[PDB]
């Protein structure tokens, strides 16, 4: 097991953790994900975590079939935006010249 | 854990039925 | 403070990218040659076996002869939708 | 202040992107049948020629059956690479 | 013509402008991207562009063979991420319900 | 404008040489 497959591990297992609770087990549904949002991303998504209807509206996005539940291939767009935004904040406003990483979301 | 065989049913239902 | 396990995933999945796209050229650059190591080290078989050449032409999107961060997710985003179907056999 | 009009173009692709993606369903998602609407009126031949179907299992890199902005995006890198080597013919 | 033909129309003769003027005509070098940012991204690009040097890392990042000029495969990520950032802002704190633009990027 | 044959060349080296 690699680095990044232990990682896809743990992305699998957090998603499997809360879409099991209720009605489908391999989906989440509203509170089910607010469950998975408000535990396993209280840092990356600390700001939004404050607004519950923020979080509504996320789910919302994600739910891109209207069937108000996320199966995994939807959730995965999600954890896909975070490690995007947290590389992102580690270049903001970078001058250069090279390469360095500063704390990245949540931080 | 390293998922193998969780043995509930997957969704599959990807695509839009409204 | 501390960072949940799932949030230290997604930033170690940063940190994988970066093993390869800081080995040469541009910082946010994995060439060809990069891709090959990427994959035999990180990607399981079934992954692989696609060939590393033709995951190259699948992720340079804008075919500027190298992947860059954003489209490593898009390698990401598959293995994660596969592993995840694995996971019901 | 005024946009300038390369700003403009590329706030007219998000408006572009949302005429098929708020026909129906989620707002940020295109299904296939919306795809094909898509590339047929607002792609030249040597795209549409691809096929809607090939366009559609190119785009959805998570495979969830629709395409999202991100995921349009790819369409517009490869139509602006293409229409750029056209331009040198 | 489509309106997506005429906005990829409207980049490619924005890049042709700018990168004919020196070295490369197919290519924008440090000082062609600097003018293009400076005139065409003037409201997309407005805090980045009171900084020479993050224009300069901006540059760098997106020299993606790392030959020091932008050719327009380079280019287009550029002009993608800046569309994606402007929707973002479209969408920034949206509580829901539904869909609604704010203001985008240089507003 | 429709760019059609702007008749100067391509940039094409689409490859790290470093
Ligand atoms: C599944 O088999 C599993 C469940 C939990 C853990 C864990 O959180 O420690 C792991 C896992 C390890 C298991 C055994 C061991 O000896 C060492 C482990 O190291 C790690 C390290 C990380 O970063 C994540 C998970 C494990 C495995
Ligand atoms: C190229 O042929 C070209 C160059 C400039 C323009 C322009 O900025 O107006 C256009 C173009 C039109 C040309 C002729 C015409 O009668 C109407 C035009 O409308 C538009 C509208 C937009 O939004 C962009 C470009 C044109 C064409
Ligand atoms: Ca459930
Ligand atoms: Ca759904
Ligand atoms: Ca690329
Ligand atoms: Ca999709
Ligand atoms: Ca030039
Ligand atoms: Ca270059
Ligand atoms: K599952
Ligand atoms: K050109
Ligand atoms: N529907
Ligand atoms: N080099
Ligand atoms: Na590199
Ligand atoms: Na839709
Ligand atoms: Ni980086
Ligand atoms: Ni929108």
């Amino acid at each position: 097991m690699s680095q990044l497959e232990r990682n896809i591990e743990t992305i699998i297992n957090t998603f499997h953790q809360y879409s099991v609770k209720l009605g489908h087990p391999d989906t989440l549904n509203q509170g089910e994900f607010k469950e998975l949002v408000r535990k396993d991303l209280q840092n990356f998504l600390k700001k939004e975590n404050k607004n519950e209807k923020v979080i509504e509206h996320i789910m919302e996005d994600l739910d891109t079939n209207a069937d108000k539940q996320l199966s995994f291939e939807e959730f995965i767009m999600l954890m896909a935006r975070l490690t995007w935004a947290s590389h992102e904040k580690m270049h903001e406003g970078d001058e250069g010249p090279g390469h360095h990483h500063k704390p990245g979301l949540g931080e | 854990r390293s998922p193998e065989s969780v043995a509930f049913p997957m969704f599959q239902s990807h695509w839009y039925s409204g | 403070p501390m960072l949940t396990e799932l949030e230290k995933a997604l930033n170690s999945i940063i940190d994988v990218y970066h093993k390869y796209s800081l080995i040469k050229g541009n910082f946010h650059a994995v060439y060809r040659d990069d891709l090959k190591k990427l994959l035999e080290t990180e990607s399981p078989q079934y992954i692989r076996k696609k060939g590393a050449d033709v995951w190259f032409k699948e992720l340079d999107i804008n075919t500027d002869g190298a992947v860059n961060f954003q489209e490593f997710l898009i390698l990401v985003i598959k293995m994660g939708v596969a592993a995840h179907k694995k996971s019901h056999e």
